[PDB]
């Protein structure tokens, strides 16, 4: 089939300025064809632009649609706080494919994350398992190195990550890594440590603990 | 004024069939075709059909060729997707959008798009059981000095979702509550933190508030200092 | 208006794609409300003449059908598209009778079907041993005979393909560029009505 | 376009008389024909649609006749407020509806002679440099600058006045 | 059922200017209204239509320059005429349109309304009493009646005479008024 | 009266082009078509090319099938010739002609022939 | 290609379609003038005292012009 393809799937703007995001088809598409869609998170899509150009009931007019052949382009003039979302691109001059998705996200200053790591509670020993929580709270931009260290062994493939959207507030992310260990392993070593390498950081920043202190 | 409502949340098991409905008004039902759009978690939109509400002619997405069934009932201006052979892979939210992408009545190509969306209907597909969560503090660190972080551990719960917030909702401030991961245990755990001054750790009190309807599990947890 | 039954209007005029005027396309609208509102909130429509109702008054008359027609022509020929004209279109690709009751809506279609260097996708008859009765539509392509002399289905002196391609370059001047056209024929048979306005 | 001619441009009868116009349109419009009065310095007034309707209010006198491409009007029997210009106008192609070119009727009356008066210029006048006699020809039938009245709906009557 | 023309007067080439419509006595929301003028020698020509659905028609002479819109909630009727060139120079009336069948007609029409578009200035009349003379006056028209319309019998009242020097002449046989330039004389 | 009415004489130079007009006045153009003949002093005919009036479709012959085209204007019932990179060979005598055609069917062979026109190139 | 001679009549190198087969007169000075279309058939107005015959390759009664298809018309000599 046609296949569209928008890059970047992270696209990172100011407030106020003008977002350029772009639709490339597999071959030539009909320029009757392309519809744009926007996509809040945990809500709905919804309809932007149609027919390459024409704007949606009730869309506002700083959305725009232009291009033709095999490269299309959605305009935001002046990004307004709401604006900031997933945009998908959409065909159908042969069937009806969708692009892969361009977030849109507030550019911010660089902030470094606040590290807190968390041994697993007395309750949860009980039942034969144990969740080790590192937490980087408040930062910006997204990109973080999480390692777990037990004992200066580097952990892989027993930990997993989970990142909130971008604050309301304070256009952040909070990252949580949640390295899960039994009974049994948590208790043949003493020392647990996550580093944090980010941006913000002037160098990277371990938190440990020693088990049962 | 226009509305498409769909159906609630279904969870199934791989193998069986779920078939969501999608219940249109506000508009002349049999003028607009119904589109179906499903989005997995973490991934894009994804295209699986379309329907005449005219004349019950169907286009659906060859990924689901065998597999998908489309009807409508003009009665009550409804629209049917029903997905069988269920496989976890399914495991998505299932949108109806109306459409204006191909014609009703003469099933030809128009310059539109999916007009309207329906809420979605969620869609999980797993060997899972109804499972509520253990809750478990995070206790805020021993080693504090004069901001300080606490939270409560979800763990082992199924199916999505749960809802947490602290002390009835009155501290909302610089609370995270991050996605749901689905575990390889097959049931689902998230993390909820806030981060609260070091000073207040002694007096005021944070107690977690954990809700997972599908299992009618209601946890106030609270975090207390460790030792 | 929140009616269960409505004419595909939107359907008509909204097609991507559109006929070649020689073998221009027709569908019948029946049993249902025709509310032409759609048509009057378009501002692009070039040309939209009614021939014996008033444009104004569509939404209050009833018809046994309608018949939508469309096809892409030049833009010097969309005045060939009513009663009595004359011209190779009115001629030889699509005729109204003398006494048409309906509407001619056309509107500049450049954006969407010129490509540059021609588009050489559409269509209309050059040649034909006599004029289309109304409503009369030709999709032969077979070789024109003008001379005594038979064709015997090659080209050659007296010998032409009966099928021109309009040239549709995006530069070229408005009367050259292409027009969509819909033609809404209004049909009143001693029947009931099944094509009603909302008034 | 559709246009219309009508014939004759100018015509005289008498009270009494029987008028009857010419329309005519470029291409076969069926009964799609108004007949529209027009007496000076108002607006037209609609006498005939449809070819052949007699408009509400309208004198049975006046009529309408013919289909596809030539049209009649008749005054059957012509009155001294009768005197207007009449005008045919399509109703067929929509929304660009045209009229004709427009038929004047003119009366008839008995020769009547002209109660001639004149007017010296007036004092203010004279105080500008500027000379103005003016001579009167009040009701007749049927360097200085002639001003002809339409014919008075009433007693049939011109007037014009000389401006010498 | 009346209609009730007003906006006309003398105005610049390339100028603007808006016509106005007061309908009573039917129900204006109920009917198409239009704009039609007359000139000389070209006779009536139809200007404008709204619909009752805010459907506007426009024939192409105009299309582009004049907006016909019309507020159904103060019984009214509206002509936006922009780049207003030389030949629009013409009485515009104001009309209803109705239908009897598929038959369509204008069945009431205003008194008509003069615009004029000329580079030429105005210039108010001079009026002496002819023991009535309104003499050098641009553009057309003056309108005449006696002792305030106490005396309209047995009066007669000619056309304008377009002079040498590009003014107008009229004669009357008086409270004289120049709407143009605003004079009222007596 | 039934003709084809082609330009007076012309003069040009080795490399430069020429555009000669055929004027048709009489039978209808729309349905004919006009052929190309040049013919050198004293010696034989020889094809340039032709087109058809209703479509403009061009052949031409080997010696000139890139550097000839003949185009035509219904709407003043006029073909043309355009002859480029001239040269010696060029030095002829050039002719239209027609079929006649009177509205739905023509007459089978070129019975319109122009006045001619000799084209110098020096 | 079809290669037309003329004798001292008129020979094809390919074989010719009769109906695309023409004879013509010249005079000196003057445009060339339709005698023969159809291999044999008279022009309009033209006199008795001509007559066309032939087919295949071969063709007898200036000039004869064959035009058959789209391209690949040629005269022959004299
Ligand atoms: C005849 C008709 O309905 N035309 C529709 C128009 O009303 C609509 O605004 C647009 C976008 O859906 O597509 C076209
Ligand atoms: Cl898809
Ligand atoms: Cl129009």
């Amino acid at each position: 089939e046609i296949v569209l393809t928008q890059s970047p799937g992270t696209l990172s703007l100011s407030p106020g300025e003008r977002a350029t995001l772009s639709c490339r088809a597999s071959q030539t598409v009909s320029s009757t064809s392309l519809a744009w869609y926007q996509q809040k998170p945990g809500q709905a899509p919804r309809l932007l632009i149609y027919g390459a150009s024409s704007r949606a009931t009730g869309i506002p007019d700083r959305f725009s649609g232009s291009g033709s052949g095999t490269d299309f382009t959605l305009t935001i003039s002046r990004l307004e706080p709401e604006d900031f979302a997933v945009y998908y691109c959409q065909q159908h001059d042969t069937s009806l494919t969708f692009g892969g998705g361009t977030k849109v996200e507030i550019k911010r200053t660089v902030a470094a994350p606040s590290v807190f790591i968390f041994p697993p509670s007395d309750e949860q020993l009980k039942s034969g398992t144990a969740s080790v929580v590192c937490l980087l709270n408040n930062f910006y931009p997204r990109e973080a190195k999480v390692q777990w260290k037990v004992d200066n062994a580097l952990q892989s493939g027993n930990s997993q990550e989970s990142v909130t959207e971008q604050d309301s507030k304070d256009s952040t992310y909070s990252l949580s890594s949640t390295l899960t260990l039994s009974k049994a392993d948590y208790e043949k070593h003493k020392v647990y440590a996550c580093e944090v390498t980010h941006q913000g950081l002037s160098s990277p920043v371990t938190k440990s603990f020693n088990r049962g202190e | 004024q226009v509305q498409l409502v769909q159906s609630g949340a279904e969870v199934k098991k791989p193998g069986a069939s779920v078939k969501v409905s999608c219940k249109a008004s506000g508009y002349p039902f049999t003028s607009y075709g119904i589109s179906w759009v499903r989005q997995a978690p973490g991934q894009g939109l994804e295209w699986m059909g379309w329907i005449s509400t005219y004349n019950g002619n169907t286009n659906y997405a060859q990924k689901f060729q065998g597999r998908v069934t489309m009807t409508t009932d003009t009665s009550t201006t409804t629209g049917y997707m029903e997905l069988r052979r269920l496989r976890s892979d399914d495991t998505a939210v299932y949108y109806c959008a109306r459409d204006y992408t191909r014609g009703a009545w003469f099933g030809e190509s128009l310059i539109g798009g999916f007009d309207n969306w329906g809420q979605g209907t969620l869609v999980t597909v797993s060997s899972a059981s109804t499972k509520g969560p253990s809750v478990f503090p995070l206790a805020p660190s021993s080693k504090s000095t004069s901001t300080a972080a606490l939270g409560c551990l979800v763990k082992d719960y199924f199916p999505e979702p749960v809802t947490v917030s602290w002390n009835s909702g009155a501290l909302t401030s610089g609370v995270h509550t991050f996605p749901a991961v689905l575990q390889s245990s097959g049931l689902y755990s998230l993390s909820s933190v806030v981060t609260v001054p070091s000073s207040s750790l002694g007096t005021q009190t944070y107690i977690c508030n954990v809700n997972h309807k599908p299992s009618n599990t209601k946890v106030d947890k609270k975090v207390e200092p460790k030792s | 208006p929140n009616i269960t039954n409505l004419c595909p209007f939107g359907e008509v005029f909204n097609a991507t794609r559109f006929a070649s005027v020689y073998a221009w396309n027709r569908k019948r609208i029946s049993n249902c409300v025709a509310d032409y509102s759609v048509l009057y909130n378009s501002a692009s429509f070039s040309t939209f003449k009614c021939y014996g109702v008033s444009p104004t008054k569509l939404n209050d008359l009833c018809f046994t059908n309608v018949y939508a027609d469309s096809f892409v022509i030049r833009g010097d020929e969309v005045r060939q598209i009513a009663p009595g004209q004359t011209g190779k279109i009115a001629d030889y690709n699509y005729k109204l009778p003398d006494d048409f009751t309906g509407c001619v809506i056309a509107w500049n279609s450049n954006n969407l079907d010129s490509k540059v260097g021609g588009n050489y996708n559409y269509l209309y008859r050059l040649f034909r041993k006599s004029n289309l009765k109304p409503f009369e539509r030709d999709i032969s392509t077979e070789i024109y005979q003008a001379g005594s002399t038979p064709c015997n289905g090659v080209e050659g002196f007296n010998c032409y393909f009966p099928l021109q391609s309009y040239g549709f370059q995006p530069t070229n001047g408005v009367g050259y560029q292409p027009y969509r056209v819909v033609v809404l024929s209004f049909e009143l048979l001693h029947a009931p009505a099944t094509v009603c306005g909302p008034k």
